[PDB]
């Protein structure tokens, strides 16, 4: 595998540094490129690098060394917006093939959550027929794992109240259903 | 769109001994555009398999090139260089002087 | 100390006598190395120095496929020119381009340079810092917008501070015995009778590499306000360089005569004089 | 070597 | 500036389909590349320009063809599982410089179309304990049962749509992990005042947008014809 990266994924608070490495193995590389892709989307240029050294652009570092091949991001005061897959390729001037990508690696920018209040609460069909929510809890809780279907966690913003919750969704078909341990 | 006209210079590669093989070259340089006609004579007559330099260039953009065979001077053999380019109303010819 | 790594390419449109002939020539110091040119069935990058003769198959399919990219590009760039100038099909054009990185006396990086010209005139330039072009007139703007918002600049700078410095070591060392070991003038005074009353003497330097070099001639160990031929310095085809100047002078005072001869294959500059 | 980098005019 | 079609594709075993690409840039240098889930982009073909084209890692499967400059069209010739996976289309100046990617093209390819599900949708309406607890009123949108993976939830309250106090999944749960054929479930949360929650003339909304079949499709079964469409499910705004 030529381009290598850390698939994570990386965890990083929001407001803090995020740093991102990237080898390859032919130092007939002549330039390198991050990229970052959205869930469901298309990769978008970050940054481009050509010469040895650092190249600065907002946020944004990039830091190239061809002797030791490695290339690196640094995002500087991360923000939700920046919680995505970063992208590493290499032009290898030797095999010509466009640019090589590497693996990526997902960073996901963690909110304070300012009081933390775990609370499972429960939620009837809008037609007649009942699901549980895990909400409220903190940035460092880990939502864990038949008949019994437990999501991912992902975070909200309330804009208007200054607000962001973490919720984590679980159901079943089953009439023996706890909800209020559904998340053990 | 410039138009430059070859310079010409004939000459052996080693100086002359009548009876020892050596190499007759023709330098052409200074010109533009590229194209350009090049011959080496033997009393008059158009010498076959002459080689020439891969096509370069100066800093004013002129081209030269380095025409050349393999050949045995004598005392009596004259030899020269013939050169036709866009800028030259009829072929130049320029002969060998061993001392120059 | 200053080495250098130049490359020259020459593309010349010949409308429908098929696509433009392209020739690309590579240059360390005065000692040609490589060369691509697009008459043949398959045109490779080839070897035209003896110490590159023993380079694999890595290197000649690599450098062929950037030739070919580059033969291609300048199509593309040909056309561009010939709309931008407003020219017809059926005239042949000329798009050159010559770039190349210099060394210091430490092995470091020491300036880069690169042009372009069309028809024999600057077309484009890049600035001694590399970070920026000087456009000739209002086409070479528009290809200066497009190089700008391409960061072409940062792209040749990378060229020429890394891979072509790294390479130009490479290949130094791979010709070492021509490129470093240099050939001194071998030197000598010919007479050639003009009149009754004066003769040319004529200063031979030969055989020498690299290409500078200085001959001059001193009338009592001073200049003087006498006839001084010089000739262009030339390929002598071995690898080496020939150059010749001349002085006529009354014949019988020869001795009066001096010829100085300055080259960094030398140890010292030689002086030399006419003998019978 | 070449020139990986070609402008475009 | 790169125009790929089309966005989504479901195709059954055996089938050929030509995905679209053109670019307004008029460069030189096309590619196709493929990316799989948590995997990088992997190239496919590329193509130098007009009149070319080269394999890249990836190659076998699929042809490609430049007749103009604007135009790369790839081509699956007979589709197989595998190739399930997303496509993305480039334009380049150079071949090593900057690839400007296109959209995207979701593909998904199926034993047999009798595996295609649209969405059945849900909303579920704020636990009363939440209200007291918080003030705040937690809607939920459930998505059951769609196959293939070819979905867009969004949230519209009072017939527009929103993204502030939305959370939606970033993958989905598959409802049989075992099956390499499951069908698929997706959860979204609207989040609120329990004040918006308890004004009546309130209208909150889940659409969720599906990629099926085209009309031209060819459906022989009882069930109906899963088409591309919108499932929708609502609650009002409740007093209490």
């Amino acid at each position: 595998k030529e381009v290598e990266q850390n698939s994570g994924p990386l965890s990083v608070p929001e407001g803090a540094i995020a740093s991102l490495n990237c080898t390859y193995s032919d130092r007939g590389s002549v330039s390198f490129f991050w990229y970052r892709q959205y869930s469901g989307k298309s990769p978008e240029l970050i940054m481009s690098i050509y010469l040895n050294g650092l190249k600065e652009d907002g946020r944004f570092t990039a830091q190239l060394n061809k002797a030791s091949q490695y290339v690196s991001l640094l995002i500087r005061d991360s923000q939700p917006s920046d919680s995505a897959t970063y992208l590493c390729a290499v032009g290898n001037h030797n095999t010509g093939n466009m640019l090589t990508f590497g693996g990526g690696t997902r960073l996901m920018v963690k909110p304070h959550i300012q009081n933390p209040d775990p609370a499972v609460y429960q939620l009837r069909d809008s037609k007649s027929s009942s699901v549980c929510l895990f909400t409220d809890f903190d940035s460092q809780t880990n939502v864990s794992q038949s008949d019994v279907y437990i999501t991912d966690k992902c975070v909200l913003d309330m804009r208007s109240m200054d607000f962001k919750s973490n919720s984590a969704v679980a159901w079943s078909n089953k009439s023996d259903f706890a909800c209020a341990n559904a998340f053990n | 769109m410039i138009q430059r006209t070859p310079k010409i210079q004939v000459y052996s590669r080693h100086p002359a001994e009548n009876g020892k093989s050596n190499f007759l070259n023709c330098y052409v340089s200074g010109f533009h555009p590229s194209d350009i006609e090049v011959d080496l004579l033997k009393n008059g007559e158009r010498i076959e398999k002459v080689e020439h330099s891969d096509l370069s260039f100066s800093k004013d953009w002129s081209f030269y090139l380095l025409y050349y065979t393999e050949f045995t001077p004598t005392e009596k053999d004259e030899y020269a260089c013939r050169v036709n380019h866009v800028t030259l109303s009829q072929p130049k010819i320029v002969k060998w002087d061993r001392d120059m | 100390g200053s080495h250098s790594l130049k490359y020259f390419h020459t593309s010349v449109s010949r409308p429908g006598r098929g696509e433009p002939r392209f020739i690309s020539v590579g240059y360390v110091d005065d000692t040609q190395f490589v060369r691509f040119d697009n008459d043949a069935a398959s045109p490779r990058m080839v070897p035209r120095a003896p110490w590159m003769e023993q380079e694999g198959s890595e290197y000649w399919d690599r450098e062929t496929r950037s030739a070919r990219d580059t033969a291609q590009i300048f199509r593309v760039n040909l056309r561009t020119l010939r709309g931008y100038y407003n020219q017809s099909e059926a005239g042949s054009h000329t798009l050159q381009w010559m770039h190349g990185c210099e060394l210091g006396p430490d092995g470091r990086f020491l300036r880069g340079y690169e042009q372009f010209a069309y028809d024999g005139k600057d077309y484009l330039t890049l600035n001694e810092d590399l970070r920026s072009w000087t456009a000739v007139d209002t086409a070479a703007q528009i290809s200066e917008q497009k190089s700008n918002d391409a960061s072409e600049a940062e792209h040749q700078r990378a060229y020429l501070e890394d891979t072509c410095v790294e390479w130009l070591h490479k290949y130094l060392e791979k010709g070492k015995e021509t490129l470093l070991h240099l050939e001194p003038p071998k030197t000598h005074v010919t007479h050639h009778p003009i009149s009754d009353h004066e003769a040319t003497l004529r200063c031979w330097a030969l055989g020498f590499y690299p290409a500078e070099i200085t001959l001059t001639w001193q009338q009592d160990g001073e200049g003087h306000t006498q006839d001084t031929e010089l000739v262009e310095t030339r390929p002598a085809g071995d690898g080496t360089f020939q150059k010749w100047a001349a002085v006529v002078v009354p014949s019988g005072e020869e001795q009066r005569y001096t010829c100085h001869v300055q080259h960094e294959g030398l140890p010292e500059p030689v002086t030399l004089r006419w003998k019978p | 070597i070449l020139s990986p980098f070609l402008p475009l005019l | 500036g790169v125009t790929q079609t089309p966005k989504f594709q479901v195709l059954k075993t055996g089938q050929s389909m030509t995905l679209q690409c053109a670019q307004d840039m008029n460069y030189e240098y096309m590619s196709w590349y493929r990316q799989d889930p948590g995997m990088g982009l992997r190239l496919i073909h590329y193509s130098v320009s007009a009149g070319l084209t080269d394999q890249g890692e990836v190659p076998n499967g699929y042809n490609v063809s430049r007749s103009t400059t604007e135009d790369f069209p790839l081509r699956l010739l007979s589709a197989a599982p595998s190739q399930t996976s997303v496509y993305f289309c480039a334009s380049h100046r150079n071949r090593l410089t900057e690839a400007f990617f296109g959209q995207g093209t979701r593909l998904t390819v199926v034993e047999d179309l009798k595996n295609v599900f649209p969405p059945e949708v849900a909303v579920f309406e704020p636990s009363e304990a939440e209200i007291s607890h918080t003030q705040k009123a937690t809607l939920v949108c459930l998505a059951t049962g769609f196959y293939p993976d070819h979905v867009e939830l969004s949230w519209w309250v009072n017939g527009k749509e929103v993204h502030s106090g939305v959370c939606t999944d970033p993958q989905p749960l598959k409802e049989q992990p075992a099956l390499n054929d499951s069908r698929y479930a997706l959860s979204s949360r609207l989040r609120v005042s329990a004040t918006f929650w308890q004004d009546p003339r309130n209208h909150f909304r889940c659409q969720v947008q599906f990629y099926g079949l085209s009309e031209n499709d060819e459906w022989t079964q009882d069930r109906a014809k899963p088409v591309t469409q919108i499932v929708s499910a609502e609650a009002w705004g409740r007093a209490d």
